[PDB]
């Protein structure tokens, strides 16, 4: 089974450099033109570069021309992408991919890697502050209520949220994070639940942030007002 | 240099329906055209290469046609697994540019959002900040307008929105809007409200609370 595996991803400060690597499993490499493609959060696919089957020629996308270098080491059986003078806009998932030869260029890109996240930021690795989004902010009575967790100001790659250690999945909405003006991330995880269960059933959100190796379990209760 | 233009931006269709996606090139691309499928947390997938050729394992319901500057990807029968984002890519020029993508989504009946407002927690206020959350749960279509009003004054530049991805079981979307303020600014006002406008609402829906008052 043919595969491509990217490595070298992670956090880099704007103005610095990062080198991405790509390793071929089960095939040639030496007879294929190899590409890099990226996808920035909320944007579409963007072609980055290509290195000829030969290693003789290179082509780059307009936004990376001058800053990036694609190369091939047939001895180490690797494809590299040297990214210099990185900016916050270079934050994306990067894929290593194989071209289908065709004519004087390519007909398509058939084999792709899993991708690797490159976060270009000067922020410091910080664990989230977990705040409750307490249920029935007015009335309870009849049926169905909403509650959740505000997972605020973290800096990583991602966070994972689960409810009641994975036992509550039904009616859960964990939202895509937003990058705030501070350079920190924030998200909400909400769950719709029967109103009758609010007094009896315990709702805990399990926030795990691997980059700062922090684990938070916040219990979400209706706000006792007096 | 070669601009790839895909149309439409979104295609709202039911499973079993025929989907026809367009890709236009700014100049002739002669056979140097590929079509890709992209699912939220997955790698892009080659569907068609060399305008017309089906990649390995691509079902025959997918077909590519066209020439020069005008290309089409036809999915003859939309199966539930074909609801994805589709890109075309050109290899005819210097820089192998992609189109912006066409999202193919499940058309379903109009569903109005259930709307919920959450005031900032006491834990958060103790930190010096205040976030007010407006949740719009299980609505369709995707298009919705959220407006924050603070003591009846319309807010701008201090809220951020997030949408979930069409739900596997019911084909709806959920939206979260967060109004962020300092504890200082939050304490300067009483009424916090989000007003929701959606096709499924006969009139906009407003959810409010007064600061302090539970």
């Amino acid at each position: 089974e043919v595969q491509l595996v990217e490595s070298g991803g992670g956090v880099v400060q704007p103005g610095r450099s990062l080198r991405l690597s790509c390793a071929a499993s089960g095939f040639s490499f030496s007879s294929y033109g190899m590409h890099w493609v990226r996808q920035a959060p909320g944007k579409g696919l963007e072609w980055v570069a290509v290195i000829w089957y030969d290693g003789s020629k290179t082509y780059y996308g307009d936004s990376v021309k001058g800053r990036f270098t694609i190369s091939k080491d047939n001895s180490k059986k690797m494809v590299n992408l040297q990214m210099d003078s990185l900016g916050v806009e270079d934050t994306a998932f990067y894929y290593c991919a194989r071209g289908i030869a065709g004519g004087w260029a390519f007909w398509g890109i058939d084999l792709w890697g899993q991708g690797t996240l490159v976060t270009v930021s000067s922020a410091s690795t910080k664990g989230p502050s977990v705040f409750p989004l307490a249920p029935s902010s007015k009335s309870t009575s009849g049926g169905t209520a909403a509650l959740g967790c505000l997972v605020k100001d973290y800096f990583p790659e991602p966070v994972t949220v689960s409810w009641n250690s994975g036992a509550l999945t039904s009616g859960v909405h964990t939202f895509p994070a937003v990058l705030q003006s501070s350079g920190l991330y924030s998200l909400s995880s909400v769950v719709t639940v029967p109103s009758s269960s609010l007094g009896t059933q315990t709702y805990i959100c399990n926030v795990n942030h691997k980059p700062s190796n922090t684990k938070v379990d916040k219990k979400v209760e209706p706000k006792s007002c007096a | 240099d070669i601009v790839m233009t895909q149309s439409p931006g979104t295609l709202s269709l039911s499973p079993g329906e025929r989907a026809t996606l367009s890709c236009r090139a700014s100049q002739n691309v002669y056979s140097y055209l590929g079509w890709y499928q992209h699912k939220p947390g997955r790698s892009p997938r080659l569907l068609i290469f060399g305008v017309t050729s089906r990649a390995t394992g691509v079902p025959d319901r997918f077909s590519g046609s066209g020439s020069g500057t005008d290309f089409t990807l036809t999915i003859s029968r939309l199966e539930p697994e074909d609801f994805a984002v589709y890109y075309c890519q050109q290899y005819a020029g210097s820089a192998y540019t992609f189109g912006q993508g066409t999202k193919v989504e499940i058309k379903r009946t109009v569903a109005a959002p259930s709307v919920f407002i959450f005031p900032p927690s006491d834990e958060q206020l103790k930190s010096g900040t205040a976030s007010v959350v407006c949740l719009l749960n299980n609505f369709y279509p995707r298009e919705a307008k959220v407006q924050w009003k603070v003591d009846n004054a319309l807010q701008s530049g201090n809220s951020q929105e997030s949408v979930t991805e069409q739900d596997s079981k019911d084909s709806t979307y959920s939206l979260s809007s967060t109004l962020t303020l300092s504890k200082a600014d939050y304490e300067k006002h009483k009424v916090y409200a989000c007003e929701v406008t959606h096709q499924g609402l006969s009139s906009p829906v407003t959810k409010s609370f007064n600061r302090g008052e539970c």
